[PDB]
């Protein structure tokens, strides 16, 4: 018996289902290291990450919510990516955007 | 003694501790509030006597065991946070699943 | 992209399917729906989602919420389901799916600047608890219940004075004004209950006229026909409820004479099991009728080894029967029954009994309601098994009509649940936050009208809030003006018309009960049971359909040893 | 229908002619007179008495009491009888006999729908205690107070800064508007005493017009005849008190230049027995006065065998002495004499000293005015016997005496009588309940303006108020509004005219002084004594009519160890 | 007529020359001035100065100081000095020579019987310290705080929701309002920071115009590029202070992005070592830029043996990181720092690190704000030696640069300074009284807007204030209406002119902030310096000027287990 | 811990015990406060071995006699309430004339 303890269905959980994904080569060119959180607007990441941004125009991570790719410099990797949904208003970030897209 | 509010509130604690110690020595299983206090205690004591923060954080381990507890009590408490006075001021230490 | 159900839960709570057992009971919980989109739930935190153009948004605090809990997992009345909630202005916004519409699907909860968060992931969220049957012995009552859970109490005193010792009753006009006024030093929503025992309406109308919501008929102050009637015509008049403590003397009459002095008219009868107070030995069978809502006062339940010795030594000293006179014994044996208290907790489990409550320091106790509760819950599932109603390999639904009598059920019976007593639209935000290893013991956060009022708190000096000592200590909702903001003090209609609250100067919110006299036992959520019971008055057997009745003493019950220091 | 006289003081409390010893003490009161009707007594509680169309009748709230204090043994200045008080809008509406007149004959007290009931059966019940020697150090001295059974305050101080140390002044319009406002947080009745040591009268009249109820001459700000002339020509324009701290270093002149000084007007010589301060060694000499209204501070009552190590070893603290300088030894020879603390004692119980007060930590303690003023009482009886004025077997004319010394004589001198003082028809309802075995030392229930105010309490959460601890908590006679309405704030009549009450916004009840210049001690109830007394300047001797006065210092005292925890 | 020094310094305290040891420290002050003519010092006591027509003069309240403070010896950034203060209305009238200008020469405070006296002979006075990184997580802060010397706090929070866990900021204007209604009930001085984190400008023109006096711009909720030109714009706008908490992860950009979204504009950052947040490694170069005004957070605060050892297993808890995960670690080893944390100290000696604080109860200790200010300048007059400012032989150059810390930098960067932060005329009489021996650690009294609001004190009910047991307890300056008189509320000028006060109903004095905009690194009293340095990005080292900045770790500090219970 | 009032308030009865327990060793005797925190933290550790509310009723009436306590100490305690968590939940202990 342990108390408030969990009984949890075995299994996994499909994420961001029936959405538009895409994947992309990223290096870090910079010499610090750089760390993405799941729902930053891609395109306007650190400008050491050397990418295809306009591949990455209106997409985030497509990783579980609140978690984080970490780029270590010199690091490449492909990661992949998934559309933003809602209205794909895009306001914040560098200020890239700033309105709908 | 010129006791600020924080001091009075580690008086609280030294007090909680002093009812798990005696119910410890009886020879009964400890529950939740007890074993806290207990260790919590013990932390304190350690940093007055000029212990080390790393060497609490592994010696608070071994206050209590599964035995000497209820069930579910080691579950209950995944850490346990004391700050004190040390040699060098206050600091925090922190004890991971100090029961097992 | 895919993640394990395990590391799921480890990371936002459980989700459909997934089961919680209740503290250390024998209850378990499943997740019966999850209003998320997967992949979309928002969480806070550094590198977290709710961040600008993330899950925070460009809108002005108009177009979004106040507050956000995260990721809760929701036990109401109306189901046990995982969401968001939202707060706005003080009152519970939506239920659903929070974040930032201009990235995010299906968000019915948006997050801008003006939104503060709870991060409520591997958390039980339920209402306020509402006591109904508070003595106002002292002050200290308030906080001991507040952080059991309880954000509403209703009942009556002037303080630790004979006549409040022994009744709810907040005597006369001057009395009555003096305890309004005090109330808004309190961090809980409060109503008052005046002295119903007189036979002149007009004593009557003065009290409801006053401030009080309603009137307790007591047997030390006289429960007899006239009296009863008299309280009943004035409350069918002013839309106020009336509690009954009837006449354990069998002095006036006995029960069916009470039940027709009442005639169909609506009341609600304090501890109807009978060891708190009425007619020797049968008040029992008063939840059979539809136009009574019964509640239970918690000494009695659930039935325990010891309940007794300790009831039997609790009227010889109330009482000061003394052992050595036979008549007094003869009186003990006749309001401590083994019978009805061992019955009393399996019509709990049928749904006979709507309410529980306390008698807060006159045969109760303050900080024990929804632990006591759900202690019943846990004996009776351990002795009869799964509930007729329930439906899959889970306790929900005996959970939901265990939760409705604590919290919609003492609302509805008091005319307040327009304003509290369930997570719904529209209503105060009085929410209480509990982890799953110390449901219904030990709350995380006690939320009364959309701020944060007291909750377990560590160190003050240390770096971080959780370093030992950790103690229930009151927060920024239980000071001064927010206060006053955050909470509600009821008055009856006639009190809020004539300008009691300005004549006062009664600082908080008001909100005024409406309702008492409508409400009925098939009205009680998933306790309208009205049983064709009968009581022995012989052996003082209980019997249901001429089925008897009964239940086993614990011995040892979960919510207890493993949490308390003494 | 008979019932014994043994069984009849268990169930009502003692009739006339029984007899109750005073705590552990050898003081024995006897009852003197019963307003009650044998058989009609009221008793409230299960099947008692007060219940509808018995003990409690069908009038609306104007024609019956707010609160019932039932079968009390009172203890006043005026008599020890047995009686039932009846409260109402706060205030003593009737001392007499309670119930219903339409069943119950010679009913003086009516009780109704809107009536709470205290049960005082087997229980003393006192007027509030007046302490008028307050240094406001701290705001926790009115706590302590209160649960001593003192209600009224009366003192200077602007917190723990030198000058409150050391004197009771709120110096100034600044320091005594914002103490006025911090009165309102405090649960008892409070009157401020300005700086009257100035040799200009419109630096006073400043101070009055503020709100000073009176002026407190002390040595530490220059007690000189210029100082003393100015603030008593101040008093009588303005109907204020002076409190006069005198000349310990005889700089300006001796006790008879002080005299002469005064002129015959009305002032209040604190601490007249001179350890706490004044013309050394004769100050003890202004009794003798018609004038004078002479009070002693706490710590030299009564003389017991620690008294002098203490009282030599707290001079060299407060004024930083050191037993090395025989200049300042000379000096603590000065003040602290072993013949004028010894002779205080039987000057008290002659009625020559008319009050006691603390001194409030400066050489007073806060929580023992009551406490030793009974233990000197008791030193009295035992070394000296029944007084002159004493009938029957029973000390009440000493006990009317000793108890006139807190109550009343402080009201009368401070020109609060018309408010406060004792139980009389009209006085605000300050009253203490204590039971007899703790009589003078813990009470049962303090209640201010007709609210209980504080009372010990046991475990919040336990089924019934007794279980352990039990200890002091504030009740809601103390929280917010309910406070403000049950407590006063006493001002000048020149700060009420100027709508100093409404400048402040002070919330509570305002009450003015008058009187305090009319004042003589020829008005100090049962201690109007002026004897011819004589201190010989050499020996320090103290002699009326020649005859030595003296007493014995006590080695152990009652109302000590038997009942405190340190 | 001539004293020795020795026994001059026993009745008055130090004088021009003498030297104090700051606690047990090596610090040592010297006394630079005394603005005193020798034998006409003030002196309040039994046969002492302060008397009518001696030390105390005739002249009305208007022509005298409500509170004198008697020879303090004050320590502040403009000298350390020995003076009498006068205090009218609650602000400073005057540091000069106390006195009665009848008899006394040089008076330029005069006393009269409208004054109260402090005796201040052997004690330091400084200014009230201002926190300006608090996170409301609790109410009990504030007497924490208030105890330790802080009587200003600058933050933001809504109580122990995790949005406050993590961040200094009130959200949305209902939050706002509720937290100033909160803030009337704490005995310090408020401003309230708002959630500065977005892309839109109406969203934080309206938390300015509820009444915030700041934004804080926090990684948790997004630290990018868009937001930061945002919040400084709308800051450019109204006359508000942004704060900074920078980009730990790099995601938006380097510290190089961040600072080129400043362009030059005004800003505070907050921890400005690193630990406590921002773009890792190099946050720390921040203090090289003239718009930056640096403060410190204090667990870092100085270099002990278990600085990291605390700070490696406290980023693990907060973050939930587990030492399993390689990348977690990689990311401890990136907040946490050795030779970020060691060049810190150095960085303060040198006065290019401006301001310290707290972080209260988030990754900081409420009450250790001035002791760790004192441990910082002791570890580093024991390895640095003597500054190249310093004078003569003491430490008073270092003692000025320290104390301007926490006092009147923190007010100058905030718009404050105009009435709080140092001990200069016109400004609200924020005062704390220290034993030399206990200086920086533990009061003797704390003065808020001219009342004592805390000190400690001894047994209520004892004969003096001094026995046994002696802790903090609140005063009358914190107690109802006098607290309200004597503490502020700081508003931007957009809520005061909307009239936010009068319709929140706040009851405290308001003050409103200005000069957000115009402070620049070059205004930082003793702490203006703006070096060239560099943080390697491989090896983490500091260089200024090419140097390597470094410091070794203490084992033992001043200020620790000989004051502390525990 | 996450200490209720309720928990708090007994410790302040426990720490009362302990200066009445360290008297009683010492060979004095009891006075009126002394003598029920005495007797009341006895009952609370009852409950918490797990002892039946009858028997702690009679049990609790062998703790102190006439001759540990002073002269009218016994008159002034006609009986002792103490509640504690059982193990079956909160329970009322009266013990009647407990020293005699
Ligand atoms: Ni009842
Ligand atoms: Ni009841
Ligand atoms: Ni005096
Ligand atoms: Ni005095
Ligand atoms: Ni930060
Ligand atoms: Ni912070």
């Amino acid at each position: 018996m342990i108390p408030g303890e969990y009984h949890v269905k075995p299994g996994q959980i499909a994420l961001n289902t029936g959405r538009a994904t895409c994947r992309v080569v990223v290096e870090n060119h910079g010499d610090r290291p750089i760390q993405v959180g799941s729902h930053y607007h891609f395109a306007e990441v650190n400008p050491a990450l050397k990418f295809d941004r306009q591949q990455a125009a209106g997409y985030r991570l497509n990783i579980p919510a609140g978690t984080a790719v970490r780029f270590e410099p010199g690091q490449k990797r492909e990661v992949e990516l998934v559309a933003f949904a809602g209205h794909r208003a895009v306001f914040g970030f560098r200020g890239e955007v700033m309105g709908p897209l | 003694m010129e006791l600020t509010p924080r001091e009075k509130d580690k008086l609280l604690l030294f007090t909680a501790a002093l009812v798990a110690e005696r119910r410890l020595a009886r020879g009964l299983k400890l529950n939740y509030p007890e074993s806290v206090a207990l260790i919590s205690a013990f932390i304190m004591e350690g940093a007055r006597d000029g212990k080390s923060v790393a060497s609490l954080m592994e010696e608070g381990r071994h206050v209590l065991t599964r035995e000497q507890v209820m069930e579910g009590v080691p579950e209950m408490i995944p850490d346990i946070q004391v700050e004190a006075t040390f040699p060098d001021g206050s600091k925090l230490v922190t004890v991971h699943n100090p029961i097992i | 992209s895919n993640i394990s159900r395990q590391a799921y839960a480890d990371m936002f709570g459980p989700t459909v399917g997934d089961k919680v057992r209740l503290a250390d009971t024998e209850l378990w919980i499943e997740v019966e729906d999850d209003l998320t989109t997967y992949g979309e739930e928002v969480k806070f935190g550094g590198g977290k989602v709710i961040r600008d153009g993330m899950g925070q948004g460009q809108m002005l605090a108009a177009d979004c919420v106040d507050l956000v809990l995260t990721n809760a997992l929701i036990v109401d009345h109306w189901g046990i389901v995982k969401a968001d909630i939202g707060v706005k202005d003080g009152r519970i916004f939506a239920i659903g799916k929070a974040g930032n519409p201009d990235i995010q699907p299906n968000v019915t909860i948006p997050i801008g600047a003006a939104t503060e968060v709870i991060a409520a992931e591997g958390k039980i969220v339920t209402a306020g608890g509402i006591d109904t049957h508070i003595h106002w012995i002292c002050p200290q009552q308030a906080e001991e219940a507040l952080v059991s859970g309880v954000t509403t109490m209703v009942g009556g005193g002037t303080g630790p004075a004979a006549g409040t010792h022994a009744t709810t009753c907040t005597p006369g006009p001057w009395y009555i004004s003096r305890m309004l006024q005090a109330a808004d030093s309190l961090p809980v929503n409060i109503g008052l209950l005046g002295k119903g025992n007189v036979s002149q309406p007009d004593a009557l109308r003065e009290q409801v006229a006053a401030g009080v919501i309603g009137l307790k008929i007591h047997e030390d102050w006289g429960a007899t026909p006239a009296a009863i009637d008299c309280a009943l015509t004035v409350a069918d008049e002013m839309d106020i409820q009336v509690a009954l403590h009837s006449d354990t003397l069998n002095e006036s009459g006995f029960v069916e004479d009470t039940l027709a002095a009442i005639g169909g008219r609506t009341i609600h009868t304090f501890h109807t099991e009978g060891a708190g107070g009425g007619h020797a030995p049968d008040i029992i069978t008063a939840c059979a009728h539809p136009n009574i809502l019964p509640s239970s006062t918690n000494p009695t339940l659930p039935y325990t080894l010891n309940t007794i010795d300790e009831h039997l030594d609790m009227l010889m000293v109330c009482h000061h029967l003394d052992p050595d006179i036979a008549e007094d014994v003869a009186f003990a044996e006749s309001r401590i029954r083994r019978e009805t208290i061992a019955a009393e907790d399996v019509l709990h489990d049928l749904g006979a009994f709507s309410l529980t409550s306390s008698d807060s320091q006159a045969m109760g106790r303050v900080g024990e309601v929804i632990l006591r509760t759900w202690q019943v819950a846990h004996r009776m599932k351990v002795q009869r098994g799964a509930l007729a109603e329930e439906t899959g390999d889970n306790d929900n639904f005996r959970v939901k009509r265990y939760i409705a009598k604590y919290t919609i059920n003492p609302a509805l019976t008091h005319g307040i649940a327009h304003e509290v007593g369930s997570i719904e639209v529209g209503k105060l935000a009085d929410l209480v936050v509990w982890s799953p290893a110390f449901f219904g013991v030990k709350p995380a956060t006690v939320i009364k009208g959309g701020m944060i009022a007291i909750a377990p708190m560590g160190d003050i000096n240390a770096s971080i809030p959780t370093p030992q000592p950790v103690h229930y200590r009151p927060m920024f909702g239980a000071l001064g003006s927010a206060r006053h903001h955050c909470r509600l003090t009821f008055l009856s209609q006639a009190a809020a018309a004539n300008g009691v609250a300005e004549r006062l100067n009664l600082r908080s919110a008001i909100a005024v009960v409406k309702g008492c006299r409508t409400v009925q036992k098939a009205d009680m959520v998933h306790n309208s049971l009205q049983p064709n019971i009968t009581v022995d008055a012989q052996t003082y057997e209980v019997r249901v359909d001429g089925e008897l009745i009964t239940s086993e003493p614990a011995d040892v019950l979960p919510m207890a040893q493993r949490y308390f220091l003494f």
